[PDB]
C-alpha cells in the first residue's frame, strides 16, 4: 500500500556496470522482500532474485547469480507501522542483450508459501 | 518461545500459538498505591474471565463460536489476515465492531445452554 | 470458506494508559522508604519485543509526573514525627566569626516556666536582620527539623507496572526524546533509579552508550530546557572542611534541637573540584551536538540562591555551588574549583508553607560524585547557553526517558473457518 | 429484553431467559470507603463462582444436575412453578432448604468426577 | 467426613476422596492488616485458578491429563504410593520436579486446543 | 500399566508460612479496640487432624511476635485523641502528707494569658527534686493522658487466619514448648486470649490440664526465662484502701487534666493478697518439677520498679507489687501480703520519647486475680531460681504456645492411569 520509485534511465554501454535504486514508502519496509524483475528485448519476462530487508538473506536465479549487485539500506521509520527505505540493483558484465525494462516489486505476505511473490512493482527504468 | 508479549510485531498466525505466555502474568503513601494496584489487577482480570464465562470460553484460550463473520466488519480473506497483520493491528480495525460482537457472543450462549435444556428434558 | 467469529485469550496487544505503580528496593532509614518497597527482582525479566516499533514520548510521559509527587509525598510522610522548630522563631542577638553567625537567645526549657539563653552558629542564608537577627521563615511556615537518623541517601527505586500492566523500554543507543523507537523491550520494573535532588547538574545519574546525546521538545523554542546526557562522567569533588560540633539543646519534653556551635580548627570553604581537561573535552562533546541542532557560534554563561546555582546534597548538607567557572566559554594539573554556599533551611519543592530543617553534620564533610548530565537553557548574531534546570520533574526525566506505561487488553476476536457443534 | 433485573416480578419462565443482563452487573473517607466496596464485590462474585465450581457448573447459567427434586422441599408442579410464581417468591418457600441443596449437589459431582477417574482408567 | 483437612496424616486415597472440604474454606490497625488479608486471599486463590484454567482442568477437582509419568520424578508403583504415603509425604518427594510438570500441563493443553481448532475446521 | 500425571485440586498440604492474622472479639470502648473485631465465631468449628504429628515450637512462633506488635500499635493508636500534659512540665512546690507529694504550680488556663495556682497530689515514683519539684518525664519525653473513657480491661481477644490459611493447634496435656505434638487439630481462630499486661506473675491466664509444665528453651541456658504454667490457679486480692478524689483542671480551651487531691478518711497501704497455703503447695509443686529437669536444693529469692516488682493494673491504676514476700523458700488464716506502690506515668513499653499519664480512679480499689503462671531465671552447690519477666512478649507466648501459623497449598500432582481423550 506505498510506493516504490526508482531511479531514471540510465543507458551506460556493454562491459560497463549500471546502479539502480527503489526508494520505498507507506509500509514496513523490512516486513516484505524486494523482488527484482526485467522484460528484454529478446526474450520476455525474467525474475532475478529476492532479497530480505530484515534477514539480508538473498535467493537469486542461477542465470544472474554471478552478475548482480543486490542490497538494501535500513529503514528509516515514520510510523509504527510506516517506513522508508531502499534497494539497490547492480550488474556485472553488462551487453546490449540485458538492454530492457528493470523494476523492483515488494513482496505478497509475511507468512506462508506465497511470501516472497512480486506483489508491489515499481515504475520502470529503461536500461541501455 | 519468545517471552512475555514476544510476538507483539509477528502476524496473528504466529501470535496465536503459545498464548499460555501472557496468559500467566496477567495476574502509607507506598502501601495505598501498591495496594491500590493490587484490587485493580484482580478487578481487570475477572471482568476478562466474566466476559469468557458468559461465551462459553470459561477455561478456553482458543475459542470458536456459532456468530458468523459479517464482511461489514472485514472483507478480509483469512489468508490477508492470519499471514500479514499482527494482533496490534487487526483490533484496530476491528475497534468499532468490537462491542457489537460482544453482545453476539452472548446471545448465542443464551440460546445454547436454553436449547441444550430442552436436550436433557428428553 | 465461511467464516465465524472464534475468541482468543492472551494476544499482544496494549493500549498507552495512565496507572499507579509501585516501588521495588534492595536492601538505618531513608527518607524515600525503600525498607518498605518489595524486595526487587533478583532476575529481572526483560523480553525482547522483535519487529517492534512503538511511539515513545519522554515529555508526555506520565511516571515522571508521577514519581515527582511521591518524591514530593515521601518528603512530607517523612517529617511528621519528628521535632517542629518553632520555639526557635524567636529573636537572635548574632555575631560573626571573621560565614556563619554566632546568635545567642533565650529558649523555653522541658519545664515550662524557666530560660535558658543558649547560643548557636547559623549560617547567613538561614538568618535576615530585624544587631538582631532570626530565621529567614519566621514571617513564611512552620519549620521542622529533620529526624537526625533518616538519611537522605539517594537509593535505586525501581518501578514496576501492576499486573496487566506493563513497562516498555527503548534500547536505541541513539534515541532522542520522541518518536518511533525501533529498539522495544518490556519490563515489568524500571531499572535502578536514584532520586537524587540536584539542580543545573545532573548528578550520579545514568550515562548514555556511543555518543552524548541532547533532548528537548521543541528546541527552536527558547522557553523550553534542555536535557543533554553525557555518555563519561566528569569527576566532581565537593567538600565543607571546617570541622563543625554538634549540641543538644532540649527545649522541651523530647524535643531536641541540633544546634551548630565552635568550630574546631581552620575555618575555611565550602567548594567543589572538578578536572578543568576533563570538563574541557566534556564541554567540546556538548559543544558538538549544540551544531547538530543549530548552524554559530555556541557561548556558555552563567545563569539569569536555590536556581542560580548548582544545588545539591553533600553527605547531608545542602550546598548552592557558584557555577560561573563553569559556564564560561565561546566555541567557534588543574582544578575547577566553586565557592559553594551552605544552607540548613531548605523549602524544599513548593511554598504552601512547610520548611525542613537539616540537622547539622558533625566533623569534615567531603562526597565524591559523578555529573552525568546537563540541563541548559538557550537566550543576535550568536546562541548563548546557560545553566538551567527549569523543574525538578526533569530530573526524573532523564531517567524515565526509557520507559512508558502501556496497559495489556488481552481479549482478541477475529474470523477462522471454525464453528462449534 | 427489560434490562436489569427487569423481570422481578416476572414468571419464572420468563424471567430465566436471557440471564446474562444480571450476569454483567455483577462485577481519607471516600477512599477507604469506596475500596472497601471494591473488595467486598469481588468476594462475593468469587463465593457465587467458588459454588458454581464445586457443581459442575463452573461457566453455565442454567446447570442441570443428578440431585432429585425432593418432594419435601416443594409439592408444586412445574407449570405452577415456572408460569406462576416469580423467583423471589420461589426462593422464599425453598429458604430453608436452601442449605441442604448446596449439599447434595457438591457430594453429586464429588461422585461423578470419582465415577469419571475410574472410566478414564480404561 | 472428617472436615477441614481432616484426612491429612492419612493414605492419598483415602484423602483423595471429597476433596470439597478443603475447597470450600478456600476462599486502623485492625482494619487494614484485616483488608490486607483479604486482598491476598483472594490472589493466593485466584492463581490457582489461574493454573486449573491454562490446564483444562478449570471446574475440575480431579483431572487427568495427557503428560505421561516421568519414572524420573518418581519410581515408585501406584500401590506403594496411594495407599502408603500421605499427601504431604509425597509433594516433598516430588518437590523439586513440581515447577517442571507446570510447564508440561501447560504445553499440553495449548497443544490439544490447537489440535481441536483444526479439528473443528471440516 | 502405564501412568500419567492427573492434577488434584483441594489436598491436605500444608507448609509454614507467616502472614498477617486478623482478630474476632464478642461483646464503653477499650484500648485494645476488641469493638472493631469482627464478631467472633459462636460456632468454633475446631477440626482433630487424626494420625497427624506437626513441628511446633513456641520460642520461634511468630504469632507472639505479631500479637506484641498489635498490642504496642492499639497503644499508640488510643493516645492520639487524648489530651497531651505538657503545660504540667512546670515547677512544683510539693508538700508531704505522713506517700504522695502535695504539690502546687502555676498552669496556664483557657485564657492565654492569665494564670491560676492549683494543687494536686503525686506520688514520689512520679516526681523528682530539682523543696521545688517536676514530673518525672519531662527531661526524657512527651505525656500524653490516658483518655479518661477508654478502658484498660484485658478483653477475650482471638486470632484467626486468613482465608487458605490455618493454625494449628495441640492437645497433647504435657506438651513442652518444642518438640512434635502427636494430638493435633486446625482451628480457623485461636482460642479467647486476654491481652493482660503483667510482670513476674502471669495473671488471669490459661490454666493447664493434668499437672502443672513449665518450659523454656535452652533450660541448661541461664539467661533464658522459664515460664511455667500452673493447673491450679492461686487467688491474689489486690486493692488501693485511700479514697481519693478527682479534680478537673482546665488547661485550655477543652483540655481538661484530671488530677489528685485530698485523702477522704484514712490514710493507708496500698497491696495484695495471697494464701499463704494455696501459694505453699503450688510453689511445692513448681519445686516438683525442677527436679525433673535438674537433679539439687531449690531456693527461691527476691528479683536481681516496672521489673524488679510485680507490675500490673487493677482497676486502672498500675501497681508495683514488692514480691519478696513471695519469693522466699528453700526446698531441698495467714494471708501473704505485698507492699504495692503505685505510678500514674508509664512509659509502657518502648523508651522512643512517648509517656503515658493514667487519669486517676476516684473512691477505693480492689481487684481479685488468678495467677496462673510464672516468670523465672535461674542464676556453687544449689541452684535459686529468682522472678523474672525477660520481656512483654513472655506474656502472650505463654498463651500462643498451642498455635502455630501454616499456609495451605491445595494443588497436588500425582500419577495415576488416566489419560485424557
Ligand atoms: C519479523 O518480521 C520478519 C518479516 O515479516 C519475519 O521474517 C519472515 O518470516 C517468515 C516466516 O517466519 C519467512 O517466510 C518463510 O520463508 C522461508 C524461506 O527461507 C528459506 O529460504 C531462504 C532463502 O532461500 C533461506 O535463507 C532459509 O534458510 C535458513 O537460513 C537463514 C539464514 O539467512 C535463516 O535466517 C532462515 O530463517 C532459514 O532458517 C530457508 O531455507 C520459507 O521456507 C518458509 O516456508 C516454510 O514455512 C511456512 C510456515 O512458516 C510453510 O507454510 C511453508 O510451506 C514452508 O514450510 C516461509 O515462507 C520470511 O522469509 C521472513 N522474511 C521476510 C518476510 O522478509 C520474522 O520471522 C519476524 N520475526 C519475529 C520474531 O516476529
Ligand atoms: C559564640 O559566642 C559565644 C558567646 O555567646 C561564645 O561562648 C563563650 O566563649 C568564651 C571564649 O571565647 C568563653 O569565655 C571563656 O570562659 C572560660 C570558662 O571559665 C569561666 O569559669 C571560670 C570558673 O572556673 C571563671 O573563673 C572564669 O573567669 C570564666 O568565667 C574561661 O576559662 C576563658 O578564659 C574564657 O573566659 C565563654 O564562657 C563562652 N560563653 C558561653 C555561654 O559559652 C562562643 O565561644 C562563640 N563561638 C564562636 C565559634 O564564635
Ligand atoms: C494540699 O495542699 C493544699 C494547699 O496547697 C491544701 O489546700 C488548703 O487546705 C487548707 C486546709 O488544710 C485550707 O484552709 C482552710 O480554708 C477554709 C476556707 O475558708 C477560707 O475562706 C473564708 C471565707 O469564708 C475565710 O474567712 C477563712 O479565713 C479562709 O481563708 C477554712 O474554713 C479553714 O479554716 C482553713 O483555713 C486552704 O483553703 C486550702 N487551700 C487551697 C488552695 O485549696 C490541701 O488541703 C492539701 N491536701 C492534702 C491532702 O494535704
Ligand atoms: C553519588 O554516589 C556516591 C556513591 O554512592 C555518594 O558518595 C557516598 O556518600 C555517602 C554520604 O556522603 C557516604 O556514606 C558513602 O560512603 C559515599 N560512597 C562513596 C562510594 O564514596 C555521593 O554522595 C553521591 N552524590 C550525590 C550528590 O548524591
Ligand atoms: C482478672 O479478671 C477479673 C475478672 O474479669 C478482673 O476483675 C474485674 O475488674 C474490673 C475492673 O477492676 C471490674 O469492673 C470487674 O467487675 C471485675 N470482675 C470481677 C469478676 O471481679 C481483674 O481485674 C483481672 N485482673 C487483671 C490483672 O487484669
Ligand atoms: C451485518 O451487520 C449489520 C449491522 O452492522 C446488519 O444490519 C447485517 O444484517 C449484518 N449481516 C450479516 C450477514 O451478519
Ligand atoms: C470507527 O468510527 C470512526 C468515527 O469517527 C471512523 O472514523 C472510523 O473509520 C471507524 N473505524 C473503522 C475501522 O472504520
Ligand atoms: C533574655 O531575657 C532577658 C530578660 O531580662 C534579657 O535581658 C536578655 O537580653 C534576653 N536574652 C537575649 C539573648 O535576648
Ligand atoms: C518575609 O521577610 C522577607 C525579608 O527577608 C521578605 O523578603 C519576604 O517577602 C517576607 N515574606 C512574607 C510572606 O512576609
Ligand atoms: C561514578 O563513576 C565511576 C566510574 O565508572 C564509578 O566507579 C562509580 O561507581 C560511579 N558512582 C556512582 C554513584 O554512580
Ligand atoms: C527525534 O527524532 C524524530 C525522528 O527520528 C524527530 O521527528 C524529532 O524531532 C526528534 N526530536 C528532537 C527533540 O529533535
Ligand atoms: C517551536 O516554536 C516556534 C516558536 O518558538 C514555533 O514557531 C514552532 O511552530 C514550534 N514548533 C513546534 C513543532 O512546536
Ligand atoms: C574535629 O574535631 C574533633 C574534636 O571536636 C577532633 O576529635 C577531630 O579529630 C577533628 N577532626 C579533624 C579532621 O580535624
Ligand atoms: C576526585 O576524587 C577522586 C578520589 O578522591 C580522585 O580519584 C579524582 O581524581 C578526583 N577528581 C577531581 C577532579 O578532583
Ligand atoms: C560567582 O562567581 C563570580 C566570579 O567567579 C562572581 O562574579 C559572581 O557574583 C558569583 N555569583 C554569585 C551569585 O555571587
Ligand atoms: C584536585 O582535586 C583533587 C581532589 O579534589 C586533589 O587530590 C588534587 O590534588 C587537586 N589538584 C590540584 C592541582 O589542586
Ligand atoms: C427428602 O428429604 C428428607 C429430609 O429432608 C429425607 O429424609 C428423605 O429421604 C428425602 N427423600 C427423597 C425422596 O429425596
Ligand atoms: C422455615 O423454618 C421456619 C422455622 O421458624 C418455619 O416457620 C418456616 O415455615 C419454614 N419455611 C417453610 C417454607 O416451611
Ligand atoms: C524425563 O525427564 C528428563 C529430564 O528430567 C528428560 O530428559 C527425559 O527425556 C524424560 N523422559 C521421559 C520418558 O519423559
Ligand atoms: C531436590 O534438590 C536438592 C538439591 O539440594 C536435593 O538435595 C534433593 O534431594 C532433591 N529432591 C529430591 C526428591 O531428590
Ligand atoms: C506563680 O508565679 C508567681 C509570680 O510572682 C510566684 O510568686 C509564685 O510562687 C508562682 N507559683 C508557684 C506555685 O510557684
Ligand atoms: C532525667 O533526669 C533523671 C533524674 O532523676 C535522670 O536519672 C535521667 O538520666 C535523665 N534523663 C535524661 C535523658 O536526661
Ligand atoms: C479465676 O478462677 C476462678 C476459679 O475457677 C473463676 O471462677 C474465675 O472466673 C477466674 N477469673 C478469671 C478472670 O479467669
Ligand atoms: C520437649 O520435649 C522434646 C521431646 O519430647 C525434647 O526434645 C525437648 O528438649 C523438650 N523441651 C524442653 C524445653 O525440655
Ligand atoms: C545450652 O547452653 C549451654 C551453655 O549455656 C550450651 O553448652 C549448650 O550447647 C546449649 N544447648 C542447646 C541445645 O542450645
Ligand atoms: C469516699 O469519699 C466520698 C466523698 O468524697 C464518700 O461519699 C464515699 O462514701 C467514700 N467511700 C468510702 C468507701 O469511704
Ligand atoms: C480473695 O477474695 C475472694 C473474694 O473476695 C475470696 O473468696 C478469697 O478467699 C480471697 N483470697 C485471698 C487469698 O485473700
Ligand atoms: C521488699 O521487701 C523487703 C522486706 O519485706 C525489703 O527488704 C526490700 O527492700 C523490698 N524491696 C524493695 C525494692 O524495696
Ligand atoms: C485474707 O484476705 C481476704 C481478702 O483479701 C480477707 O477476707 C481475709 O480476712 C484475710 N485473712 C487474714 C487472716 O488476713
Amino acid at each position: 500500500q506505498g510506493q516504490l520509485v526508482q531511479s531514471g534511465a540510465t543507458t551506460t554501454k556493454p562491459g560497463s556496470s549500471v546502479k539502480i535504486s527503489c526508494k520505498t514508502s507507506g509500509y514496513r519496509f523490512n516486513f516484505y522482500h524486494i523482488n527484482w524483475i526485467r522484460q528484454t528485448a529478446g526474450r520476455g519476462p525474467e525474475w532475478m532474485g529476492w532479497i530480505s530487508p530484515y534477514s539480508g538473506d538473498k535467493n537469486l536465479a542461477p542465470a544472474f547469480q554471478d552478475r548482480v549487485i543486490m542490497t538494501t539500506d535500513t529503514e528509516v521509520p515514520v510510523t509504527s507501522f510506516t517506513s522508508t527505505g531502499a534497494a539497490y540493483m547492480e550488474i556485472r558484465n553488462l551487453t546490449s542483450d540485458d538492454t530492457g525494462t528493470y523494476f523492483c516489486a515488494k513482496g505478497l505476505l509475511r507468512d506462508g508459501s506465497s511470501t516472497w511473490l512480486p506483489y508491489l512493482w515499481g515504475q520502470g527504468t529503461l536500461l541501455t | 518461545i519468545l517471552g512475555f508479549l514476544g510476538a507483539a510485531g509477528s502476524t496473528m498466525g504466529a501470535a496465536s500459538m503459545a498464548l499460555t505466555v501472557q496468559a500467566r502474568l496477567l495476574l502509607t503513601v507506598w502501601g495505598i498505591k501498591q495496594l491500590q494496584a493490587r484490587v485493580l489487577a484482580v478487578e481487570r482480570y475477572l471482568r476478562d474471565q466474566q466476559l469468557l464465562g458468559i461465551w462459553g470460553c470459561s477455561g478456553k484460550i482458543i475459542c470458536c463460536t456459532n456468530v458468523p463473520w459479517n464482511d461489514s466488519w472485514s472483507n478480509k480473506t483469512i489468508n490477508e489476515i492470519w499471514d500479514n497483520m499482527t494482533w496490534m493491528q487487526w483490533e484496530k480495525e476491528i475497534d468499532n465492531y468490537t462491542q457489537h460482537i460482544y453482545t453476539l457472543l452472548e446471545v448465542s450462549q443464551i440460546q445454547q445452554e436454553k436449547n441444550e435444556q430442552e436436550l436433557l428434558e428428553l | 470458506a465461511k467464516k465465524w467469529v472464534t475468541v482468543y485469550y492472551g494476544v499482544p496487544v496494549w493500549k498507552e494508559a495512565t496507572t499507579t505503580l509501585f516501588c521495588a528496593s534492595d536492601a538505618v532509614h531513608n527518607v524515600w522508604a525503600t525498607h518498605a518497597c518489595v524486595p526487587t527482582d533478583p532476575n529481572p525479566q526483560e523480553i525482547v519485543l522483535g519487529n517492534v516499533t512503538e511511539n515513545f514520548n519522554m515529555w508526555k510521559n506520565n511516571m515522571v509526573e508521577q514519581m515527582h509527587e511521591d518524591i514530593i509525598s515521601l518528603w512530607d510522610q517523612s517529617l511528621k514525627p519528628c521535632v517542629k522548630l518553632t520555639p526557635l522563631c524567636v529573636t537572635l542577638n548574632c555575631n560573626n566569626v571573621n560565614e556563619m553567625k554566632n546568635c545567642s537567645f533565650n529558649v523555653t526549657t522541658s519545664i515550662r516556666d524557666k530560660i535558658k539563653k543558649e547560643y548557636a552558629l547559623f549560617y547567613k542564608l538561614d538568618v535576615v536582620p530585624l544587631t538582631n537577627y532570626r530565621l529567614i521563615n519566621c514571617n513564611t511556615s512552620v519549620i521542622t527539623q529533620a529526624c537526625p537518623k533518616v538519611s537522605f541517601e539517594p537509593i535505586p527505586i525501581h518501578y514496576c507496572a501492576p499486573a496487566g500492566f506493563a513497562i516498555l523500554k527503548c534500547n536505541s543507543k541513539t534515541f532522542n526524546g520522541s518518536g518511533p523507537c525501533t529498539n522495544v523491550s518490556t519490563v515489568q520494573c524500571t531499572h535502578g533509579i536514584r532520586p537524587v535532588v540536584s539542580t543545573q547538574l545532573l548528578l550520579n545519574g545514568s550515562l548514555a552508550e556511543e555518543e552524548i546525546v541532547i533532548r528537548s521538545e521543541n528546541i527552536t523554542d527558547n522557553a523550553k530546557t534542555i536535557i543533554v546526557q553525557l555518555n563519561e562522567a566528569v569527576e566532581i569533588n565537593c567538600t565543607r572542611p571546617n570541622n563543625n560540633t554538634r549540641k543538644s539543646i532540649h527545649i522541651g519534653p523530647g524535643r531536641a534541637f541540633y544546634a551548630t556551635g565552635d568550630i574546631i580548627g581552620n575555618i575555611r570553604q565550602a567548594h567543589c573540584n572538578i578536572s578543568k581537561a576533563r570538563w574541557n573535552e566534556t564541554l567540546g562533546q556538548i559543544v558538538a551536538k549544540l551544531e547538530e541542532q543549530f548552524p554559530k557560534t555556541i557561548i556558555f554563561n552563567h545563569s539569569s540562591p536555590e536556581i542560580v546555582t548548582h544545588s545539591f546534597n553533600c553527605g547531608g548538607e545542602f550546598f548552592y555551588c557558584n557555577t560561573t567557572p563553569l559556564f564560561n566559554s565561546t566555541w567557534n594539573e588543574q582544578n575547577i574549583t566553586l565557592q559553594c554556599r551552605i544552607k540548613q533551611i531548605i523549602n524544599m519543592w513548593q511554598g504552601v508553607g512547610k520548611a525542613m530543617y537539616a540537622p547539622p553534620i558533625r566533623g569534615q564533610i567531603r562526597c565524591s560524585s559523578n555529573i552525568t548530565g546537563l540541563l541548559l537553557t538557550r537566550d543576535n548574531g550568536t546562541e548563548t547557553f546557560r545553566p538551567g534546570g527549569g523543574n525538578m520533574r526533569d530530573n526524573w526525566r532523564s531517567e524515565l526517558y526509557k520507559y512508558k506505561v502501556v496497559k495489556i487488553e488481552p481479549l482478541g476476536i477475529a474470523p477462522t473457518a471454525c464453528k462449534r457443534r
